[PDB]
DNA sequence: ATCTTAGGGTTAGGGTTAGGGTTAGGGTTAGGGTTAGGGTTAGGGTTAGGGTTAGGGTTAGGGTTAGGGTTAGGGTTAGGGTTAGGGTTAGGGTTAGGGTTAGGGTTAGGGTTAGGGTTAGGGTTAGGGTTAGGGTTAGGGTGAT
DNA sequence: ATCACCCTAACCCTAACCCTAACCCTAACCCTAACCCTAACCCTAACCCTAACCCTAACCCTAACCCTAACCCTAACCCTAACCCTAACCCTAACCCTAACCCTAACCCTAACCCTAACCCTAACCCTAACCCTAACCCTAAGAT
């Protein structure tokens, strides 16, 4: 599989057909899908990464949606990237504003 | 039935929101402002219904909709 | 009994640390439908379309309330008022 | 009845690696779909536009690698573009 | 050196339509030409997803016609939908 | 009529619009009428510009549409302004608007 | 001797009713030239490029006063403050 | 043919007066004096964030010179479209 | 409330820059011949929707109480408006020069074209861990002596 | 604070149901293959961007008086918060009906591709009219008498 000779558990010869099959352009390099699905395989990594510790967190294994919504807002980057899109299920990051506290 | 998005259910979403006083104006503010929101999805997930000949609108075209929106939803098999 | 803005700041709390939604499914799916017989006659709903369509509302409010609260707050207030909304609404470019 | 297509199989692989003592939600897999789906149309869209800016008529991973850092915020594009650039080169040696 | 497209051509004849009279700068021939290809990819953008969505290999008229109703506002689209039907049904004819 | 344009009662290339479209990368194949109906969208919404623009500037006194009267026209229109509402136009001002409580008592 | 207010509400009205660019463009394009030179050395801005540039900035910036002016407006006030730019651009989604 | 002189501090030659003009035809009448240094900082980012696009675009196409196109482009990315410059 | 005074709005024709009319020319659209594969009929499987029954009990709803936020109004500094003048560099049209983009010529390898071969992953089934749900508990502040 | 008051999290109980481990076969990816052209290389043109000279008066900056918007306390008012208990209605739990979606089978016709073709339209050129600019022109309304 072209996936193993690029150290990659992301599909590359999926990746490949996508490309073509969508519309993107007459011709696809022969490295776009490798570079594209360890993009994709990075970034499932990085989420999941945060996603399993905030699981760990709320003691439990499975990680739900609001897990990954926790893992999202509390990154910066995560939080940038994924800013004007909504996860179902996750709910919002617990904060109440400083002058709305008991005096 | 814009009614039946009651005052104590506005209520939960301004919590969530982090709002500690609701003036009783907003209760009427927040129907108005859920209908445009309401009308402008559904009016373009049936445009994509319409476009595909169907009768039923599915999941995806309210996820299309959604998008062309730019309120991307993730979970829907989008 | 509890002082004014204190089963407020409880409440805030137990729905912020939640996902459950915060509107019945019923009273939501009868305005949905309301609203699309206006646009199409003889239409039928995907179950997880109306769902899809109730997690996208109640997310924009939420976040709408957030903006709406910091409206508040500037003008030097704890309340939300329709001018807040508003503001909140025409700064985010949906009112002119 | 016709063929769903999914990520899920690279999800539950790439899960294992990262925390081997943790599942996954039916919804959460849904979530991460979506995020998989949403990313890669970003990034794809916006190599289609380089390489017709270009006058070329191929998306190269050179097309990928300045989609990403235009699309990715600031040292996730710097772990990406490494990631990514590791991967090619190491295609490249084994046949 | 190299061949610049433009629509200007057609933007002055449209132009002498509607005010015989009325001139134009070439900064606002530029905003014009902007408007044009700005347009252009919003609706052929919107019906190369529509074909994709629903499994079809071709943009027909019809995609054009629904990317213009979820891409113009209210009283446009149906003007343009209306413009656009006709010069199509003309088309057909000769 | 030679020409696809005058064929369908069009000033706006009806054989350019085609070309681009397949030359753009949206589909496989292009229909068509296609071609037809946004080369006639294109027209019908440069028309209704032009139409606003010419107005702002017999307005102005002016015999030349320069992009202040584009953005006159645009920002004028609620259409228009929607339609164009995450759009700059360059060398086009602001609508003059003062807000009520910055005027004097 | 005009009161405060009077040559404040001439200049709205001189400058809304007009059209020409209101920095200079010689600081402007050295200010280009400082911020590019910081991404990428040994670079040349095409003299467009550089009005481009900015024709979009003013636009942006004025954009952005009509916004921290209702701000300062909601708060009864008819100054502008740092705290109104900061809430215009919260609500904006530029935090 | 031999030296580029040291670019510095540029933030400054958007000077008060300025930022006192853009002030009005946002219809702006009171400008406190924080503001213009809060707007230098804004301004900044602004141009940080669309100049970076532009260079990356021009990058991208092997060139040494950000062409009018490569800001256009890079202004359609941030979601902030211009209208006559090209494409 | 009268009266001077400095604002833009205006007119003038000076006078320059620009747009639109104009030429010829270079490439693109149109023509009409052949081509095949998307799409469009056809029937007809079957999934998935709405319909309409039911039993609480969760939740919505009116109307009790005072709490303290919104608001008003007046008084307090002091902050940013406005004036002037002397720099202070921005902006004007210069001038040359070569780093840089790039026509346009040539060749090659990258990529698509085909298919038939294995092999990965969709679609299902199912047993069993993780979450769920209900209770009593320690834990930690809430409101008021 | 010090006192009772609520409540929500903390544990440990046992149950519903969905992860995810399972099998099987389908369809998708992969290694045979010729085959055409896009992109790479190399050139030079040729613009165009950079920096170089020149002068200047536009425009900035710096501090001066003080006009007045900002923000303070406080006091009046009622808006909505908390608390309750009658009661409507949302919620699973459950069933069948069959309209609507879509499988995939035949077959037609649309959109592709091809070369020569003429016709638009790009560009390079040129004058004259729009509009730009600075001369006074009265009107107007700012804001002290
Ligand atoms: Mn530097
Ligand atoms: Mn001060
Ligand atoms: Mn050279
Ligand atoms: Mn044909």
């Amino acid at each position: 599989t072209r996936s193993s000779r690029a150290g990659l558990q992301f599909p590359v010869g999926r990746v490949h057909r996508l490309l073509r099959k969508g519309n993107y352009s007459e011709r696809v390099g022969a490295g776009a899908p490798v570079y594209l699905a360890a993009v994709l395989e990075y970034l499932t990594a990085e989420i999941l990464e945060l996603a399993g510790n905030a699981a760990r967190d709320n003691k439990k294994t499975r990680i739900i949606p609001r897990h990954l919504q926790l893992a999202i807002r509390n990154d910066e980057e995560l939080n940038k990237l994924l800013g004007r899109v909504t996860i179902a299920q996750g709910g919002v990051l617990p904060n109440i504003q400083a002058v709305l506290l008991p005096k | 039935n814009i009614q039946g998005i009651t005052k104590p259910a506005i209520r939960r979403l301004a919590r969530r929101g982090g709002v500690k006083r609701i003036s009783g104006l907003i209760y009427e503010e927040t129907r108005g402002v859920l209908k445009v929101f309401l009308e402008n999805v559904i009016r373009d997930a049936v445009t994509y219904t319409e476009h595909a000949k169907r009768k039923t609108v599915t999941a995806m075209d309210v996820v299309y909709a959604l998008k062309r929106q730019g309120r991307t939803l993730y979970g829907f098999g989008g | 009994r509890y002082r004014p803005g204190t089963v407020a700041l409880r409440e805030i709390r137990r729905y912020q640390k939640s996902t459950e939604l915060l509107i019945r499914k019923l009273p939501f799916q009868r305005l949905v439908r309301e609203i699309a017989q206006d646009f199409k006659t003889d239409l039928r709903f995907q179950s997880s379309a109306v769902m899809a369509l109730q997690e996208a509302c109640e997310a924009y409010l939420v976040g709408l309330f957030e903006d709406t609260n910091l409206c508040a707050i500037h003008a030097k207030r704890v309340t939300i008022m329709p001018k807040d909304i508003q503001l909140a609404r025409r700064i985010r470019g949906e009112r002119a | 009845r016709s063929r769903k297509e999914s990520y899920s199989v690279y999800v539950y692989k790439v899960l294992k690696q990262v925390h081997p003592d943790t599942g996954i939600s039916s919804k959460a897999m849904g979530i991460m779909n979506s995020f998989v789906n949403d990313i890669f149309e970003r990034i794809a869209g916006e190599a289609s536009r380089l390489a017709h800016y270009n006058k070329r008529s191929t998306i190269t991973s050179r097309e990928i690698q300045t989609a990403v850092r235009l699309l990715l915020p600031g040292e996730l594009a710097k772990h990406a573009v490494s990631e990514g650039t590791k991967a090619v080169t190491k295609y490249t040696s084994a046949k």
